[PDB]
């Protein structure tokens, strides 16, 4: 997240990290995603399309730092990896990037609710907010170009969705960004997602309730002049998602 | 080739 705020988990209960470990032992972050029942965690597929092995992730929830562990987190292994059959990527573009994770403890257990570790509401079919609207996105990905570690405290962020029409602009994103997408981004462009954030949330207020909108998906650059935050319009991907839940 | 940023998270291409 560039720019926003450092955050706790209980601001972001259905907020997921998720970790690969590596031959030889060391673990390294790969990017977020977000509780919507119990078993499910839903992410990119993106994060996962060149390891698609299951056994390499590891999945925290309530868990606000990144290499420290936080009281009442919550470890799990992945079930079951379901990565978009349709997924495609272009130079920037990246197409059905949406991924299921079936998550367990090693006693086999789904998530337990708590202060820290909460679901997130799926919106209605073809429901999104109105363009102009607020929203949140959450993550432990680069809060500055130069970065080449990922910051050790959660960020947040606040970002106002954009209009398909302005997104498809010129000198924005032209046709490459599609109607299954959402642009969202700062009007000064100071603050944004960036890389290390895919997969997480884009939650928005939705008829007075908590929705998951969107998925970090892609971007040119992080927080660039006419270069929005571009997410998985999760509205479009309700069919797929009650599908394979 | 492969863009740096979202998208790219834990590719080869990287």
């Amino acid at each position: 997240i560039i720019g926003g705020e450092f955050t706790t988990i209980e601001n972001q209960p259905w907020f997921a990290a998720i970790y690969r470990r590596h031959r030889g032992g060391s673990v390294t972050y790969v990017c977020g995603g977000s509780l919507i029942s119990p078993c499910w965690v839903i992410s990119a597929t993106h994060c996962f399309i060149d390891y698609p092995k299951k056994e390499d992730y590891i999945v925290y929830l309530g868990r606000s730092r990144l290499n420290s562990n936080t009281q009442g987190e919550m470890k799990f292994e992945v079930e079951n990896l379901i990565l978009h059959k349709d997924y495609s990527a272009d130079t920037l573009a990246h197409h059905n990037d949406i991924a299921l994770l079936k998550i367990r403890s090693k006693e086999g257990r789904c998530a337990q609710p708590s202060r820290t570790i909460q679901t997130i509401a799926l919106p209605s079919m073809y429901n999104d907010p109105q363009f102009g609207t607020s929203c949140e996105i959450t993550g432990f990905g680069k809060e500055q170009s130069t970065d080449y570690l990922y910051p050790e405290q959660l960020k947040m962020t606040v970002v106002k969705l954009i209009s398909h029409r302005e997104c498809q602009q010129p000198h924005y994103y032209g046709s490459e960004v599609t109607t299954k997408m959402l642009c969202a981004a700062d009007p000064q462009w100071k603050t944004d997602s960036c890389q290390g954030d895919s997969g997480g949330p884009l939650v928005c207020s939705l008829q007075g309730r908590m929705t998951l909108t969107g998925i970090v998906s892609w971007g040119r650059g992080c927080a660039l002049k006419d270069k929005p935050g571009v997410y998985t319009r999760v509205s479009h991907f309700l069919p797929w998602i009650r599908s394979h839940t | 080739g492969x863009a740096l940023g979202r998208g790219c998270e834990n590719h080869r291409c990287l």
